[PDB]
């Protein structure tokens, strides 16, 4: 087979596969989807990168969140005016201020498949279409940062931002398990400690990004 | 561990000898079996002619 | 085609058992080989058949059988009509277990 | 035999297996379901995350409130009123607080196959659950949040979330008991630390998930 | 092939790898491109150094000022007015400022794709750049000094700095890719602890360069 | 091939690699200048003597310079008149002096690819030609030091005083690279072990001697 | 010139895969050839040039 | 790990045997090749004559 210099979409990928596991029969390529599928899941389980991070808009009922479905670690929120970063607590904690507690802090934590707030925060969703020009946020609202698995391929000349990113990364990640389905045991090493070299690569490219600006202390007193 | 069994075609069926004592191309047992130089394949079968 | 009690005493000793896990042939042709496989915990008795299998070249380049008697047999079988097939060798993948 | 991109379930999965080990006869094949059950059972024995969590109301009834047959473990515990968590203690302590009678820090513990809270408390579930009631949630009694155990596969068209988010783990590690059947050893040892490297992504995600926000150490409560 | 004494670029660069490694067939070149695309990513990752940074106007506009696409890592920032220093915070702070609004010592974090600014500052650029303005470099706006993700290459005769001055070093991490392509890894061990001997010493090369002149550790200021 | 006693010249060299490297073929020797290519910026870019290093005049418009193109490492400057040599401090500093500063020492920083001072020098460049017997230094002006990167060869009869100095220095490295072309790996550490063996001979030659004349102790004391 | 399915029987084991990187002739005299390779999965079939 | 096939010219095509189980300088094909000695070249070509 032949693939194009810019590896970009899934289709060319599937190809690239069969091309540096040179091999190319039935027993092999047609199940190359489920290595990606392997290596893919392999690498967004611990990978958190800002590109694969989301903008959520919160319905809070009564001091009270239903979680996303897609919603894999959480980062963080605040009010859409005057800030007011949250913080997570116990729910060991927040059932303790409820009880004695009949401008103040905000606190959150997690029931299994819900949020809970203590102060009962109320938020809405934004008012959404008619002729829908605009989304116009709506008052009282929170905003919500999360890291979100990507959607799986499914698709020939569907992408993502990993292809574009770090091509390599998936490409040495599903030739782990390519080598896995036939034992090149010593293909196996070699591609997960390149695999794992490219995905640390990933992180002190971010430790390196969040304090780049001016690494100084805390200037975070109460008064 | 392998047991390669190869040149299948240098020797037949015998008889005579213990089971365990032949030799690993000395594979014994053949009906409408055909066995020349390097090579086993099926003896040509039978078809009535008028 | 058969052959009665392989004991591999040519890599191993008689007694020890032998984790069988692939035959490997090398054939030619086209055609629809029938393999099965057996053995006996005696080298005398002619043992009892454990696993059979249809062999499809071009499809499939060798066969699974599990079995870890010391003394193994093997049959081959082509009753397909339009087959023309012949088989070069083969190659026993095995191991080794142990003895009393 | 062949396979879809996406091994969605079962029905695919038991096949992708054979694939993976090449050499798939019948001996080996109708013991495929067993590894399966093998290896799901090695992993949910200690695996803990959400999405198997549960929600459930009790009925404590003099304090002898049952536990469910599906129950692994229990995450917190609580009420639909006013948020007040419970916390756990045992006999030796609960024992004396009835010695002692006098109740606001709800303390239970594990008799068997009982659960007991010191006060006699009074949530309520209907009589069996012909049901005809929501009932506001059966009186918006207790609530459990416990992990359960899941089912074992018992149907090609069933399925699990394991195999929309991560299959290659159940793949891998079910090939372990396969290899193990028969006897090829190296491949074992890969497939199992193939599973386990897998595996431990996923507690680092969730570990990552958890306590997201930066919370302080502990509100430190006076009252 | 050929090649001419420097390799200014691409157009022969390309064709030194196959080189390189004399065996140069087809199916081996047609990749070239892609080893070099792995490479120079592989690099850029985690390689930082003056003549990939940029100097750039911003436009604050209500704090939500935006980061450019092209963004890696920011080592400082400031006005074009009397030289004032930003330092870089967490929103956990700004938003405490905010809560305390009385500003001299101007703070900015990472909210997503966005910078915020304690105080609501408005430097400004002109609408989409049609421009027709140098207009006194934007009104003398605050001003960035980043390092930017660098082209791919997508030309023979296209170039870079790292040609100019330091070729052999994509030369020998991207054989490294080459050399993984098909199985030789004795020469992959070689070319890569070279090509990372090399690099070091580019960042020691602008460590000695930094700091320069002897300053005291600190002028502790007064004021 | 044949070479002189006194290599002095790039034409010479470039033969005696191939002598050295005894092999003489198309394949080998029309890449000879790319491995020199590569030895010399692999050198160069960490070493520092005396030789290589430069004067320059300077032209402060108004407290700012630009960063010479040559530029690698920065040393001592001062005035052309009454000494004053200056010192290196960070942005977040030089910022805090600017602001509340409305015989004094001078410092400066870099931004980028520009130098920034203080208290706003003003410095010019020489008056240069007319008649042009002399270049008459102009009031006002600075002096600079720092290492510059030699120039590529790119001619044969063409030298440095690296030749001149440590002729084999380049050799034996130039030699690593070309037993990298063809995988004498055994020939690689050779070279490269002299190679830094020669290559560290520089160093303690420099620090024996810029501290040679007497070691003391710092009789700087303000007062 | 053409010969199909060498095993490298002699050096390895027949089913392992075998990463193909050169071939290195002794040619004698002034010439141009083409050369040509392939292979197969299965021990059988006649392979697809790559 | 090599295969070195030295001795070309030992021996010229074989049918009969397995392709797997044939000798590295037991080679097997040619049409218009020659083989002598140790050594393999084309063999001479067609041209007409008057």
């Amino acid at each position: 087979p032949d693939v194009q210099y810019p590896i970009n979409t899934y289709g060319w990928l599937k190809k690239a596969v069969a091309l540096w596991a040179d091999r190319d029969d039935d027993e092999f390529v047609n199940q190359i989807p489920n290595f990606i599928n392997f290596a893919e899941k392999e690498i967004y389980r611990n990978l958190r990168i800002p590109p694969l991070e989301k903008e959520v808009y919160l319905d809070i009922k009564d001091g009270v969140a239903y979680i996303p479905p897609d919603y894999l670690e959480a980062q963080w929120m605040m009010r859409a005016k005057d800030g007011t970063i949250f913080q997570v607590t116990s729910p060991e904690e927040i059932s303790y201020r409820r009880q004695h507690g009949t401008n103040q802090p905000v606190n959150f934590a997690r029931f299994g498949s819900r949020f809970i707030f203590y102060p009962s925060i109320e938020a809405d969703t934004p008012y959404y279409p008619d002729d829908g020009s605009p989304l116009i946020p709506a008052e009282n609202s929170v905003i919500l940062s999360y890291y979100a698995d990507p959607p799986e391929f499914h698709e020939d000349t569907d992408t993502s931002t990993i292809l574009t990113i770090a091509p390599e990364l998936l490409l040495y990640f599903t030739l782990r398990h390519a080598c896995l389905f036939v034992q090149d045991d010593n293909g196996v090493q070699k591609w997960s400690a390149l695999g794992k070299a490219i995905l640390d690569e990933m992180v002190e490219q971010n430790k390196k990004q969040e304090y780049s600006g001016s690494p100084i202390a805390i200037p975070n007193n109460m008064t | 561990a392998l047991y390669p069994i190869k040149s299948l075609g240098a020797v037949g069926v015998i008889a005579d000898q213990a089971p365990t004592d032949l030799a690993p191309n000395a594979f014994t047992n053949a009906i409408n079996a055909r066995f020349v130089e390097q090579r086993v394949f099926k003896t040509g079968g039978n078809a009535p002619l008028s | 085609l058969e052959r009665t009690g392989i004991d591999f005493d040519n890599v191993t000793n008689e007694w020890n058992q032998k984790h069988i896990n692939r035959f490997r042939p090398q054939t030619t042709g086209s055609g629809t080989y029938i393999f099965e496989a057996g053995g006996s915990q005696f080298s005398n008795e002619y043992g009892h058949p454990h696993t059979s299998k249809t062999y499809t070249i071009g499809v499939d380049r060798h066969v699974s059988v599990r079995l870890n008697h010391p003394y193994l047999f093997y049959n081959v079988i082509d009753n397909d009509v339009n087959s023309n097939a012949a088989i070069n060798g083969l190659t026993i993948e095995f191991a080794v277990g142990g003895r009393r």
